[PDB]
């Protein structure tokens, strides 16, 4: 338990309210699509790990993608644009050794210029008025497992896999706060794997109970059932290796049984 | 633009700073050029800065005001300090800071400092000259550009970082994790400085900064630093010095006084003292407030 623990909670509790996207923008949006947004996210998954950049920085991206989609509208060919400057800032913001720019153009094929690549980087600093610093799950789940009296890294890798799986649908994930999502697949990862239940020690630090993390459970308990299904597999794959213990072989509980 | 250039402050590598007035409404401010001049577009530095700096308001903190930014240009405009902790201590070198001004500085950092780490911030670049004074008597803790936003737990991080003087001995000693307890080390050695008006350890190398510390703190072993000899560039071929007297390294402090600074310079990071505790400790209970 470091220093600050519980005040750096509360302060990132106050941000996810406001670092939160527009609920309902992509019906705002009218060239681009849940399905569309999907293919970008899972897309931005590969590159995280052909450069092998941290969990944080992928949720960062999504996070200012999700937030400049809010302000601007943008035509299909140009989503993959705004989700190549988003990951150039997420970079720079979290990793000690992010990709130079050339090596982003690199990954998007020529799709786009080295010009364009930065352009776009300036454009989205401004939209987001560089406000870079957002609450993302990931932050909320390395929170929650400290309060694991066994560590267990199995419950660990499962959680954040189904973490990462909530990026990927728009629908339903952009209704819940980063920490409830965070409560509800922690939750699930301690369920499927030992059977406990959302500790009494996380309800007190959160305020969130078992029950009123129930809409958000039902959601994930049903994304994780049909993953294998899901056209989008990047996540699935990156969840194999056995830097992540292979959890996303494991089968998941028919019944959640709060 | 509405500025005036009133005049030049100084160039890094980070970028040009100039004191200058907004012609339309008078306010005097700190204008930092950041040098673009860039194969990879925003520094991190400067986008860093900016996103850390829009987030905290603090008193103890300075004012990002406006942020510039077209292409290939980018100006960061900040509250005009009057002076520095290191200028002050120059223009003191004889005479001397009064005690309950030191108290009251230290107060004052100390609480900018907690409210970065409470806010996941660290600094990671404390010394004198980012250390800016105003004319009402608050002192500030400014150049967030070497920051970080930082994780519950931590991961590994930036090496090189923290001028030489303020380098804390993990991160000479090259630990995995470092954390809070780096900037901590920072204040610890320029309380002192304000103390005796000279830098605690002025080494001219790394191995010459452990052994300035070694002097003066003891060499660390097992016993004060659990797993100290296991680490990357620990040598078992350290002189053994012995632990100096407060008393005789910094002799103008109290009782009250020495008890804090030893707690600020804790080896083992687990037992240094954080911002927060260090605020509840005896020797500011009767400290005064800012005042001109
Ligand atoms: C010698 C003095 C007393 C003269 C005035 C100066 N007042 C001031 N007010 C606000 C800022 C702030 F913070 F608002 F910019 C800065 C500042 C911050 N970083 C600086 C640098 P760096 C450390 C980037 O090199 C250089 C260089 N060279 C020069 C100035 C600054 N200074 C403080 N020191
Ligand atoms: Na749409
Ligand atoms: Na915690």
């Amino acid at each position: 338990v470091p220093d600050y623990h519980e005040d750096i909670h509360t302060y990132l509790r106050e941000m996810e309210v406001k670092c939160k996207p527009k609920v309902g923008y992509m019906k705002k949006q009218p060239d681009i699509t849940n399905s569309m947004r999907a293919i970008l996210v899972d897309w931005l998954v590969e590159v995280g790990e052909e450069y092998k950049l941290q969990n944080e920085t992928l949720h960062l991206a999504v996070n200012y993608i999700d937030r400049f989609l809010s302000s601007m509208s943008v035509l299909r060919g140009k989503l993959q644009l705004v989700g190549t400057a988003a990951m150039l800032l997420a970079s720079k913001f979290e990793e000690i050794y992010p990709p130079e720019v050339a090596e982003f153009v690199y990954i998007t094929d020529d799709t786009y210029t080295k010009k364009q690549v930065l352009r776009m980087e300036h454009l989205v600093l401004k939209v987001l008025t560089f406000d870079l610093a957002a609450p993302t799950v990931n932050q909320f789940l390395t929170q929650y497992f400290l309060h694991q009296q066994p560590a267990n890294c199995k419950v660990e890798s499962l959680a954040m896999f189904l973490g990462e799986l909530s990026l990927i649908d728009a629908d339903p994930y952009l209704k819940y706060l980063p920490s409830v999502i965070a409560g509800a697949a922690f939750h699930l990862a301690l369920y499927t794997v030992t059977g406990q239940s959302w500790p009494e020690s996380l309800i007190r630090k959160t305020g969130y109970t078992l029950e009123s993390l129930k809409p958000c459970l039902m959601d994930l308990h049903q994304t994780y059932l049909k993953a294998p299904q899901h056209a989008q597999q990047s996540i699935r794959e990156k969840y194999k290796n056995s830097k992540y213990h292979g959890v996303s072989l494991l089968n998941p509980p028919e019944t959640l049984n709060l | 633009e509405n500025f005036q250039k009133v005049d030049f402050l100084g160039e890094g590598q980070f970028g040009v700073v100039y004191k200058a007035r907004n012609k339309l409404t008078g306010e005097v401010v700190a204008l930092k050029k950041i040098r673009l001049d860039e194969t990879e577009g925003v520094p991190s530095t400067a986008i860093r800065e900016i996103s850390l700096l829009k987030e905290l308001n603090h008193p103890n903190i300075i004012k990002l005001l406006d942020v510039i930014h077209t292409e290939n240009k980018l100006y960061l405009v900040f509250e005009f300090m009057e002076t520095d902790l290191e200028v002050f201590m120059d223009a003191s070198a004889l005479t001397g800071i009064p005690l309950p001004l030191i108290k009251s500085y230290l107060f004052q950092l100390l609480q900018g400092l907690a409210f970065c780490h409470s806010h996941r911030v660290l600094h990671r670049d404390l010394k004198p000259n980012n250390l800016l004074i105003n004319t009402e008597g608050a002192i500030k803790l400014a150049d967030f550009g070497l920051a970080r936003a930082f994780g519950v737990p931590v991961r590994t991080y930036t090496h090189e970082v923290v001028t030489l003087w303020y380098r804390a001995p993990e991160i000479l000693l090259g630990c995995k994790y470092y954390s809070t307890a780096v900037d901590i080390w920072s204040l610890g050695c320029i309380f002192a400085e304000m103390v005796t008006r000279r830098a605690l350890f002025p080494g001219d190398s790394e191995i010459d900064q452990l052994f300035r510390i070694f002097r003066t703190l003891g060499t660390p072993d097992e016993v004060v630093w659990p797993g100290v000899t296991s680490m990357p560039d620990y040598k078992p071929s350290f002189p053994k010095w012995a632990r100096q007297d407060f008393s005789k390294v910094v002799p103008p402090l109290d009782e009250d006084g020495r008890s804090l600074l030893s707690q600020m310079l804790h080896y083992d990071p687990n037992k240094r003292i954080s911002a927060k505790a260090a605020l509840a400790h005896p020797f500011f209970q009767d400290v005064t407030k800012p005042v001109p």
